[PDB]
């Protein structure tokens, strides 16, 4: 998948 | 602007109502009005500003990615005319407009008045984030300067956060997380992204023992995002 | 309007892109532009129009319900000033504006040109729906007339659908479903709602044997919504 | 819960 930045 | 006649406190109150109603465009307009009153923002108010614009730009980014994917498929295929490109461009222009609005608020005059580490790092991280969102769609002669603007804002935020905040501070952690995403997704530097995420995670782990139960939960939530990215990247 | 310079076919194409991108306000603006070209809408185009505005007004309705609940709690409690009422009123005015836009498209001139049962019932059902959404927020001297306008549109649609469509036709089923919701939620007629849902379900059940596999799936999906409401109501 | 209209 795609990496996540801060929620 | 259009919020100039509304009391600062009423704008904040309505921003919180707009959040509960999931009306993020309204929330952003209320918080822009609050910023334009010219007073510094409290911690809660900074977070309202961030939530509002993150949701607005998040919908735009998701839409842009859908349209860009259709556009790229169109160029691999039957020629369907200019409509896909036109509509992707319209979403892109609106996205850039929101980023410019946020960057304008930071430059006039949130950052220059932010003297405490918590506020200054928050705003510089936001500056990095919104230049990063501009970089996601940039293709022209200014792409390198947009990338460098994001890098420079994140780097200044990093330098302050390392001097002034503990390694578990959630602002510091979220900044390092987003800078690592910048390295991976924007700067073509996956090794730097991995190194930053690892070092950030390990230094936070070593500092958890100092924290209350509530602070522990806050910090470990962001550490889990760092770990999730590391799992994806390695 | 602002879409007057865009080709009808391009507006339709962009409405489909906007749907894929979950940009329902854009989708509604494109479909309004398409309607304003003055030609009748195909079945697919009618459904694009309905999807666009249903999503726009659906977000507004959800927001209005959140704000109305906070407002009613405020009146049971510390006085927090005019802000909740003001913001509920703003969302309400925007919701009413979207409903007026839809009703205006139907009156100028979608309904008057709709001669086939499928198109006429579709538009009259939509007229009932958007008056129903106006009725959900109405409190003044015109509430009774708004309710009667919804009832009258639904009733005319029902009369045509019973004469011209089989009991499994998805438009006829969705119309009966929404008219039953009108009876339950708007007209204070839960027994009429229950009777309509039951009769609609039973008459559709008896006609399923005539259907292809694909039509069977379409009809039974709506029958399940009727059954779900009956389970809630009885 | 709340009843549902056509999806
Ligand atoms: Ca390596
Ligand atoms: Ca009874
Ligand atoms: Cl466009
Ligand atoms: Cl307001
Ligand atoms: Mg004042
Ligand atoms: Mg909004
Ligand atoms: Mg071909
Ligand atoms: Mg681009
Ligand atoms: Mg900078
Ligand atoms: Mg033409
Ligand atoms: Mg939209
Ligand atoms: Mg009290
Ligand atoms: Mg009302
Ligand atoms: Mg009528
Ligand atoms: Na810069
Ligand atoms: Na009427």
């Amino acid at each position: 998948v795609r990496c996540s930045s801060m929620s | 602007g259009a919020m100039g006649s509304m009391e600062r406190a009423s704008l904040i109150q309505k921003a919180k109502l707009a959040e509960q109603a999931e009306r993020y465009e309204d929330m952003a307009a209320f918080m822009k009005g609050a910023v334009e009153k010219g007073e510094e923002l409290s911690c809660e108010e900074r977070n309202l500003l961030s939530v509002a614009y993150k949701n607005v730009v998040g919908g735009q980014r998701a839409a842009w990615r859908v349209l860009s994917s259709i556009e790229q498929k169109s160029n691999e295929s039957e020629e369907k005319g200019p409509e896909v490109r036109e509509y992707r461009e319209k979403v892109e222009t609106e996205l850039q407009g929101v980023c410019d609005t946020v960057l304008g608020l930071l430059d006039s005059h949130l950052i220059k008045e932010a003297g405490d580490a918590e506020s200054r790092v928050f705003y510089l991280k936001m500056k990095g984030d919104y230049y990063r969102y501009l970089a996601e769609v940039a293709t022209g002669d200014d792409k390198k300067r947009i990338i460098d603007s994001a890098r420079s804002a994140y780097q200044e935020a990093m330098d302050i956060s390392k001097k002034e905040m503990p390694p578990t501070n959630p602002i510091r952690l979220g900044l390092a997380l987003n800078f690592s995403v910048f390295h991976y997704e924007i700067a073509n530097s996956p090794e730097e992204a991995i190194s930053l995420a690892k070092t950030t995670f390990d230094e936070a782990m070593a500092d958890l023992h100092t924290l209350s139960e509530d602070s522990y939960k806050d910090s470990t939530l962001i550490m889990q995002l760092l770990r999730d990215n590391l799992t994806l990247w390695t």
